[PDB]
């Protein structure tokens, strides 16, 4: 069985309806349960039997039922509801979970800072080059940062890590490391950053030089 | 209430043992399920010891690798992760679905992360991000620190000895290409604050106790 | 909400049931509602009937000695379905109210008021070699297309849906299973007091049983071992109450009581299917298929077995044994076996939604 | 003489095998009131086999008549119990158990008490011979008729449905009748044939026929438990293993 949640990400603020449709590969009858997992915590049962709401959880969560689709409406979307939701079936022994639907606060679009930092001198002494481009404060996320070092994409060799939503700003921040060698540092005559977030009208031009 | 233990480092092909301290529940009236969650990935079922019908179901991925048992006298559902491959690193959870009327996995355990790698404990780094006044077009500063070559996930990196706790963005520890971890940290400051009250990157590593605490300086 | 639709091999006959698990409230039972979608212009103008069998595939004899699958229908009801009955002035229930409008004018309901004093579905455990048609009471809603009741019930269109008359534990427990036995061993001293008791009258399936074995052995004899065993009294009423007691859980700890001494230790134990999977002939909860089910719940009915003509009356009790040393001379060959029996009902808790959710590979 | 001794030894080995099978059946029945009575009869017949098949071998090679009478009366009680169990099963198809088993043991002892004093080795006899013949005739009259009725009922009930169990029971009952009823008839004749024309040839022929029929009667006593256990193959197989150890219902919403 392969149960898939179509709404992978739900950027909705409080008071907005949040429907998370989860459609199974084949008919799993009414055996679907939904869990809410906070960042780095244990999942908490919300509904079972695809309709029955688990005891001890708010009534904001309501699960739908269909041939293979099992929506979960929230509507209220309290701050406690801002987590990742999984759909799980127990109608077959290979119990299959959903991909997960992170729910984040909707915020006004923000252009990424794209504050690229050149490689550390002490890092160069070690024998490697790591020029981290610290793009920060962008609500929509999904920033396609391109290294474009020496007019070369150098795809694959990029350590991009994006933090979770800010506690107050609700804005993501992503850093992409060059992950190069000391010899490659000399070859990379002109590094740059080409963050392409939705807030940015065009690609960024934060050149790092050498 | 469920409690579990047994997380740690295992070599590729080694063996680890995880257990659940089911408190207030019975192993016969409630099946015990072990659920895997890779770091940053969705949940994945591993095993389920009914212990009433005497059937211990297993995932397709971990089929014979696991040997989950159930010590009913101590109310524990012991699990054996054996032959742990590199891609088996994850956080393993314990769940207690009813033996009769399944009704989902209501009670959940804390979770014991089982990292499987051949890397040994390696010292972190205190590399300061090169900040330039010209690079920082706006008022925000680009000062930051780089902490690479860390073996275990927990690597504490404080800023200015806890003074600059409002404005410092510490990125999660990405997995280094070699096999170690790397968790950087960038803090914003005034554009003219390149020398005005320079912050200190108080990084303290957990496993090696490598408390560098090296102040970052502008280029 | 959800309905269970089974179709005939040809497809012309279809039966829409509501739930294949009917609770027995002792006093009354949940009526078997449902509808049957029958083709008017494609069934060759043949009336269709609905039959609720209560087949009892058990009785006397064992191991096919002189009896082999002696099916005795404890209760069979036939109602005309294709004809809209003679002046059918009865409620249609909410199940058949929405179903009839949904399917249209070609679907006709059928209701089966199950008798009160009739057995619950309790399938006897088949042997490892035994398979297919098992023993014990098994209900079935069977809709067939036959011009008269005796028309050989053509197998091509003879849809049969298996149901259960399951029963759930009461929501009000009363007395405590306290019962003591005394025996003047060899008429030597005051009789030993085996004042054993349980912890709760009703134990759900899988919940623990706290057997508080309390012994004051005043006689000269001392106990070699104390055994507390839980027995399943499967009283098959097809014969003259051919009760088949079967132990399902045993706790025989070698703890010994000295003469002129007291003893009190709770013998917590739990009955389950893993240790009793080997014991063939064991009464299990009714199975709609080859699915694994728990031990048969303690069968109860209105005023107990007020009119239990036939059927498996599964009842449970715990046997608080006391293996004592041989009276007088002890040759290591005989042992007095003082014991106490404490009744208890091992019945499922009352469910809210559809009973079974177990994973089906 | 040597051929007779060899045949007696072979029959003794077969009787030992049958006694082992009867002990296995009794162990199976240790853990079914009709089966409990059959197992008690099988244990009694195993004791009677240990007391008679060795006695049969000794007689072929050659108090003792008292032991033979005790064994034969225990086996008569066991055979009556087996025939009554078959008849009761047929009729059913058409604390109390323990008390009945104890009373059956007591009745078997009381019946065995009869022929000890009459039939015995002195180193008068007409009355002893008459009593032995009467007891054998009564035992044969009850067992032959009971077995015939049970076999006929079983054949009528089962063969019409086709059976294998009925046919096996009928064959075993025929063998057991041609063993016991011929044995009782031979005993009554040897105790009742007139001394006229009772030359050594007639006595030797009667002795040889009685020895063959006594081997067959021990075989039939061990086979009545074997015939009873032949229909419990699954349970018999489990007991032998233990001894050797030591369309589709869819759904559619409304």
């Amino acid at each position: 069985i392969q149960m898939t949640q179509s709404p992978s990400s739900l950027s909705a603020s409080v008071g907005d309806r949040v429907t998370i449709t989860c459609r199974a590969s084949q008919s799993v009858s009414s055996a679907v349960a939904w869990y809410q997992q906070k960042p780095g915590k244990a999942p908490k049962l919300l509904i079972y039997s695809a309709s029955s709401l688990y005891s001890g959880v708010p009534s904001r969560f309501s699960g739908s039922r269909s041939g293979t689709d099992f929506t979960l409406t929230i509507s209220s979307l309290n701050p406690e509801d801002f987590a990742t939701y999984y759909c799980q079936q127990y109608k077959y022994v290979p119990v299959t979970f959903g991909q997960g639907t992170k729910v984040e606060i909707k915020r006004t679009v923000a252009a990424p800072s794209v504050f690229i930092f050149p490689p550390s001198d002490s890092q160069l002494k070690s024998g490697t080059a790591s020029v981290v481009c610290l793009l920060n404060n962008f609500y929509p996320r999904e920033a396609k940062v391109q290294w474009k070092v020496d007019n070369a994409l150098q795809s694959g060799n990029s350590q991009e890590s994006v933090t979770e939503q800010d506690s107050k700003d609700s804005t993501y921040s992503l850093s992409s490391t060059l992950t190069l060698s000391k010899a490659d540092y000399e070859k990379h005559k002109v590094y740059a950053c080409e963050v392409t977030h939705q807030g940015l009208s065009s690609p960024v031009t934060k050149s790092f030089n050498r | 209430q469920l409690v579990e233990s047994g997380g740690g480092l295992v070599q590729p092909g080694g063996s680890l043992r995880l257990s659940c301290a089911a408190s207030g529940f019975n192993v016969y009236s409630s099946s015990i399920h072990w659920v895997r969650q890779a770091p940053g990935k969705g949940l994945e079922w591993v095993a389920s010891i009914s212990s009433y019908y005497g059937y211990t179901y297993y995932a397709d991925s971990v089929k014979g690798r696991f040997t989950i048992s159930a010590d009913t006298s101590k109310n524990t559902a012991y699990l054996q992760m054996n032959s742990l491959r590199a891609e088996d690193t994850a956080v393993y959870y314990c769940a207690r679905s009813r033996q009769f009327w399944y009704s989902g996995l209501d009670y959940w355990g804390q979770g014991t992360l089982v990292t499987v790698s051949s890397a040994s404990t390696k010292g972190p780094s205190v590399f300061p991000l090169a900040p330039s006044s010209k690079s920082t077009s706006g008022g925000t500063a680009a000062l930051g620190c780089l902490v690479k070559d860390y073996f275990p996930e927990p690597v504490t990196v404080s800023w200015n000895s806890g003074a600059l706790t409002s404005g410092v963005h510490t990125f999660p520890a990405v997995l280094q290409s070699s096999g170690l971890y790397s968790l950087s940290s960038v803090v914003t400051v005034p554009s003219s604050s390149l020398g005005t009250q320079t912050y200190i990157c108080n990084v303290n590593h957990k496993p090696s106790n490598t408390k560098v605490d090296k102040k970052v300086e502008p280029k | 909400t959800r309905v269970f639709k089974k179709a005939s091999p040809n497809g012309k006959l279809t039966v829409y049931l509501g739930k294949r698990d009917f609770v027995d409230h002792i006093d009354l039972v949940d009526p078997v509602d449902g509808v049957v979608l029958v083709d008017p212009e494609y069934l060759k103008e043949r009336r269709v009937y609905v039959t609720l069998t209560c087949a009892f595939r058990y009785g006397r004899e064992d191991l096919d000695v002189l009896g082999l699958t002696f099916r005795k229908d404890l209760f069979v009801a036939n109602v005309q379905s294709f004809p809209p009955a003679p002046e059918d002035k009865k409620p249609l229930t909410r199940l058949q109210e929405r179903l009839i409008k949904k399917l249209g004018e070609h679907a006709y309901p059928f209701t089966f008021e199950i008798p009160p004093n009739l057995p619950c579905s309790v399938t006897l455990q088949p042997g490892p070699e035994d398979t297919g048609k098992a023993c014990g009471v098994d209900y079935e809603v069977k809709a067939f297309c036959a011009e008269n009741l005796e028309e050989k019930i053509h197998k091509r269109n003879s849809v049969r849906l298996v149901i259960r008359k399951v029963q759930y534990a009461p929501e009000r427990p009363g007395p405590q299973p306290t019962a003591e036995t005394t025996r003047q061993f060899l008429m030597s001293d005051k009789p030993l007091h085996l004042e054993a008791s349980l912890d709760k009258e009703i134990y759900y399936h899988g919940e623990p049983i706290s057997v508080n074995v309390h012994v004051t052995n005043n006689t000269n004899k001392t106990v070699k071992k104390i055994k507390i065993s839980v027995r399943q009294y499967a009283d098959i009423c097809l014969f003259n109450t051919a009760q088949y007691k079967c132990p399902v859980a045993m706790e025989e700890a070698d703890d010994t009581v000295a003469p002129s001494s007291t003893f009190c230790k709770v013998y917590t134990l739990t009955p389950f299917l893993a240790n009793n999977r080997e014991k063939r002939g064991l009464a299990l909860d009714g199975k709609l298929k080859h699915e694994d089910t728990n031990l048969a719940s303690s069968t109860l009915l209105r005023e107990g077995a007020n009119r239990e003509i036939l059927g498996i009356i599964v009842s449970y009790k715990v046997k608080v044994k006391l293996v004592v040393s041989r009276g007088g001379l002890l040759g290591d060959l005989a042992s007095s076996d003082v014991a106490v029996e404490l009744p208890f009902t091992l019945m499922h808790p009352k469910p809210k939604e559809e009973p079974p959710h177990r994973e089906v590979p | 003489i040597y051929s007779k001794v060899l045949v007696t030894a072979v029959y003794l080995a077969l009787f030992v095998v049958g006694t082992v099978g009867n002990t296995v059946t009794a162990f199976t029945l240790a853990r079914s009131t009709v089966h409990y009575h059959l197992g008690s009869l099988a244990l009694s017949d195993l004791l009677t086999l240990l007391l008679a098949m060795p006695v049969e071998l000794y007689n072929f090679i050659w108090g003792c008549r008292g032991y033979y009478f005790l064994r034969d009366a225990c086996t008569y009680a066991t055979a009556l119990n087996v025939a009554s169990l078959s008849v009761e099963r047929y009729l059913a198809l058409c604390s109390r158990t323990k008390k009945f088993i104890s009373a059956i043991w007591l009745a078997s002892a009381l019946l065995a008490v009869p022929m000890l004093f009459t039939m015995g080795e002195q180193n008068h006899t007409a009355t002893v011979k008459v009593v032995i013949q009467v007891n054998t005739f009564m035992s044969f009259i009850f067992p032959m008729v009971v077995i015939s009725v049970l076999n006929t009922i079983i054949a009528n009930k089962l063969t019409v449905m086709v059976r294998h169990g009925v046919r096996v029971l009928r064959a075993v009952v025929i063998a057991f009748v041609v063993c016991w009823l011929p044995y009782h008839v031979r005993r009554l004749m040897f105790c009742y044939i007139s001394d006229e024309q009772w030359t050594p040839f007639l006595y030797d022929f009667y002795h040889y026929f009685y020895m063959v029929t006594n081997a067959l009667f021990y075989v039939s006593s061990t086979i009545n438990p074997i015939l009873y256990n032949l229909v419990s193959a699954n349970f018999r197989h489990i007991f032998l293993a233990t001894l050797a150890c030591l369309n589709h219902t869819l759904s559619s919403n409304a």
